[PDB]
């Protein structure tokens, strides 16, 4: 099978800026690749075939190069209505193959993440259940990492976390993190912290509270 | 002109099989091979196969080989794909696409989700997020709403009926052990809360629930 590799998962810019997306074929497909746009929810939308050419109705800020097994995808004066996420595809021989895809984000300025942690509800704890809930709101890079310490410990067992995408009016991004033990477990322990590293920090955020 | 129109939405439960349908208008339908892809937050695009619609010869990806069968009605310009022995690992999302043999694919259809799962209809049970002890540094104070235990999605929620728009979050579901769990949260001034109340309403309409939850100091 043909590998198409886009290293860059995700790229930041701003609107003006000039950005190329790069995409490699493990073999020599020459010019039978394409370049596909694509925004939450919605469908793929085709924008360059045989690697430089354009669909009609396609801004011409957008321009493919490259043949052979490096292409890459090229935007300049880049738009806010640009701001998606990239796939390419060779489309040379079967089975037919699609990079990972690059997201294009807008660049801001750093922000550190507003932290807030709670603790199981009455209700829960009637239904036998004890979920600790952290948010961790309006922060950039998006990049950011969470950990729970159950009496000094961490825990990774039980945790599901969420991200949001990136705000379309601060371009900032948020995230939940919940951690879910049985009732007794949870009335088991005394000390729960949620944990956060992030670049706006040299220390980790810090937020706990004891049962009772 | 072209345009692929396909069906709506699958939920069944592992074991089964479903068969998604694309509809084609616009052009000469037995002209242009018929593709299929599959979507995942994981796996990202993946290619399953082609059918010329003409004569009805058929490519498959190896990896789906055996999990797919594509087909298509002439007479009704309309193509076809069936997954069988479903588990959670085929839940994504499926598109048909026109193959164009030097233009790659210039139109896809709107897509079809499809969820495998062995859950029932549920409702949701809406758990009140409190700050602990009821407290708060900043000049604001962020309250949460805790959304669990629901089946199928979508679910719909708003801080106060609508009237606290302004600093929301309100984060993706995410599915586990056959059900989904949302979160959201709502930031507002210190004088607001636990002064005023500040309500969660939680709206599940597969199974007809409403739920207005209250977020009260402890």
């Amino acid at each position: 099978d043909i590998v198409m590799t886009q290293s860059q998962k995700f790229m930041s810019t701003s609107v003006g800026d000039r950005v190329s997306i790069s995409c490699k074929a493990s073999q020599n497909v020459g010019n039978i690749i394409a370049w596909y746009q694509q925004k939450p929810g919605q469908s793929p939308k085709a924008l360059i075939y045989l690697a430089s050419y354009r669909y009609s109705g396609v801004p011409d800020r957008f321009t493919g190069s490259g043949s052979g097994t490096d292409f890459t995808l090229t935007i300049s004066n880049v738009q806010s209505e640009d701001l998606a996420e990239y796939f390419c595809q060779q489309y040379s021989s079967f089975p037919l193959t699609f990079g990972a895809g690059t997201k294009l984000e807008l660049k801001r300025a750093d922000a550190a993440p507003t932290v807030s942690i709670f603790p199981p509800s009455s209700e829960q704890l009637t239904s036998g259940g004890a979920s600790v809930v952290c948010f961790l709101n309006n922060f950039y890079p998006k990049d950011i990492n969470v950990k729970w310490k159950i009496d000094g410990s961490e825990r990774q067992n039980g945790v599901l976390n969420s991200w949001t995408d990136q705000d379309s009016k601060d371009s900032t991004y948020s995230m939940s993190s919940t951690l879910t033990l049985t009732k007794d477990e949870y009335e088991r322990h005394n000390s729960y912290t949620c944990e956060a590293t992030h670049k706006t920090s040299t220390s980790p955020i810090v937020k706990s509270f004891n049962r009772n | 002109q072209a345009q692929l129109q396909e069906s709506g939405a699958e939920l069944v439960r592992p074991g089964a099989s479903v068969k998604m349908s694309c509809k084609a208008s616009g052009y000469r339908f037995t002209s242009y091979n018929m593709h299929w892809v599959k979507q995942t937050p994981r796996q990202g695009l993946e290619w399953i196969g082609a059918i010329y619609p003409g004569n009805g010869d058929t490519s498959y990806n190896q990896k789906f080989k055996g999990k797919a069968t594509l087909t298509v009605d002439k007479s009704s310009s309309t193509a076809y794909m069936q997954l069988s022995s479903l588990t959670s690992e085929d839940s994504a999302v499926y598109f048909c696409a026109r193959g164009r043999l030097s233009l790659g694919f210039d139109y896809w259809g709107q897509g079809s989700t499809l969820t495998v799962s062995s859950a029932k209809t549920t409702a949701p049970s809406v758990y009140p997020l409190a700050p602990v002890c009821g407290d708060t540094t900043g000049s604001s104070v962020t309250l949460g709403c805790l959304v669990k235990g629901y089946f199928p999605e979508p679910v719909t929620l708003t801080w106060n009926s609508g009237s606290l728009s302004s600093g929301v979050h309100t984060f993706p579901a995410v599915l586990q052990s056959d059900l989904y769990t949302l979160s959201s949260s709502v930031t507002v001034t210190s004088s607001t809360w636990p002064s005023q109340s500040i309500t969660c309403n939680v709206a599940h309409p597969a199974s007809s629930t409403k739920v207005d939850k209250k977020i009260e100091p402890r």
